[PDB]
């Protein structure tokens, strides 16, 4: 969740598109403020300096773009995006002069996927706000095959941990590539956790970017999963889907040999699936041998039906041409 | 290919039929607005970021794109798409060059 700690002045007067903007950045960890209007953000911002303020133009009372003027001839640096169905190239001229982080622009139905437009519009200013040096910031990490690398080997799990009241260990079985097959396991509650796989050897400089800006952001794309139903039902083909448009908006072409999976330690529930990684799985009940040779990048729809498996200890072979590993997981 | 042809001539339709699913300020307002505005390297940059996200958002079949304005065509504006589609191995490059109203495919 890399916004812990960050607030977020969200402006918007359509309420369906205001209550998607505070999921997704919420999912991310920040805290979200909202304004109904120009003014009322205005208001608002009498109070606080937030990480981030998002804006349409158009908007009650006071525009978007006299809003932003004010604030920077106050002398605020509050940084700004803008989201905006304008039709006048004079507001975006105006925008950029006054200094924002990008405009946006809108389409008429399916708010829903702009979300990837505004992740990886941010995403720079994420990977950098943990930089806290311009030898090491994500244009640098872009520019930078090298660098990229052996920051994503110094970022893997350490062995052995314990992670919502389950102890996790894995082991590198293979060492096929500089970084190879890459995981990581985070808690989702103190009852459920998930994590990924990843072959970065497919895509080569891509997929190292690739699992640096994942690293970042799968937490969050199954937070906000979560957050929209009663029972925690996550569906992992779902996430697939996501991904895949993510790594597209981002400008990440490549083949992304990735597994999900999902355990929550109280309903004995594990949950896989596979998009071009082979998995054996072992508990007391069956061995279960999963293959699928589709990666994410491969498909314009990266959504697969997932598998379920009730089991109270589990161990599970991951291996694609980048390596193999080994995911070990028993109650603590 | 089929394939080739048929995103070819639907990338043309968006940018030509006047009721293009496209944003009008990508089709016709940069261009009108580079005849009366110095050029400026902050709005060529946002233009090619925007405009590579509509297409993406607009045509599922490519999978990778990036667009760029071309440099030789100053008295107009010209822009280089470089595209690859899902299932074809061999990149797909289309130009475009905005004169007399609309688009044409150079």
């Amino acid at each position: 969740q890399p916004l812990v700690g960050k607030q977020i002045l969200i402006v918007e007067d359509e309420q369906v598109f205001r209550s998607l903007l505070d999921s997704w950045f919420s999912s991310l960890g920040a805290t979200t403020v909202l304004a109904a209007d120009g003014v009322d953000a205005l208001e608002l911002l009498g109070g606080f300096t937030p990480d981030l303020m998002i804006c349409p133009i158009a908007m009650p009372r006071m525009n978007g773009l006299k809003l932003l003027e004010h604030i920077r001839n106050r002398g605020d640096q509050t940084p700004v995006l803008v989201i905006s169905a304008t039709e006048n190239m004079a507001d975006i001229a105006k925008a950029l002069r006054l200094g924002v982080e990008d405009v946006l622009l809108k389409p008429v139905k399916d708010l829903n996927r702009l979300r990837e437009m505004v992740f990886a519009c941010l995403y720079p200013s994420m990977f950098n706000s943990r930089v806290e040096r311009l030898f090491r910031d994500w244009d640098a990490m872009v520019d930078n095959p090298a660098a990229a690398a052996k920051l994503l080997q110094e970022l893997q799990p350490p062995v052995q941990q314990v992670i919502s009241h389950c102890r996790v260990n894995y082991r590198q079985l293979v060492a096929a590539d500089k970084p190879g097959l890459v995981l990581d396991i985070a808690a989702l509650s103190e009852n459920d956790l998930a994590f990924y796989c990843l072959d970065v050897t497919r895509a080569g400089h891509n997929g190292v970017l690739a699992a640096l800006l994942l690293r970042a952001l799968f937490n969050g794309l199954l937070q906000e999963q979560l957050a929209h139903q009663n029972q925690r039902l996550p569906e992992l083909g779902a996430l697939l889907k996501q991904v895949n448009h993510l790594l597209r908006q981002a400008n990440l072409p490549g083949q992304f040999p990735l597994l999900v999976g999902y355990y929550h330690r109280e309903l004995k529930n594990l949950i896989l699936v596979s998009a071009g990684l082979n998995a054996t799985l072992n508990t007391g009940e069956h061995q279960v041998q999963i293959s699928n040779g589709v990666p994410l990048g491969t498909l314009g729809n990266a959504y697969l039906n997932q598998l379920s498996q009730r089991c109270d200890a589990w161990q599970c072979q991951i291996w694609g041409t980048g390596g193999r590993l080994r995911l070990m997981l028993s109650a603590e | 290919s089929s394939l080739r042809k048929s995103v070819c001539s639907d990338l043309l339709t968006l940018f030509n039929s006047p009721h293009s699913a496209l944003p009008s300020l990508l089709v016709s307002g940069m261009p009108e607005w580079q005849v009366h505005n110095p050029s400026d390297k902050h709005l060529q940059s946002w233009y090619c970021r925007q405009l590579r996200s509509a297409l993406l958002f607009h045509e599922p079949r490519i999978a990778a794109l990036q667009v760029n304005l071309k440099e030789a065509y100053c008295h107009t504006l010209a822009i280089s798409l470089e595209i690859m589609l899902y299932h074809d191995d061999e990149p797909l490059t289309f130009d475009l060059v905005w004169d007399n109203g609309g688009w044409r495919s150079a």
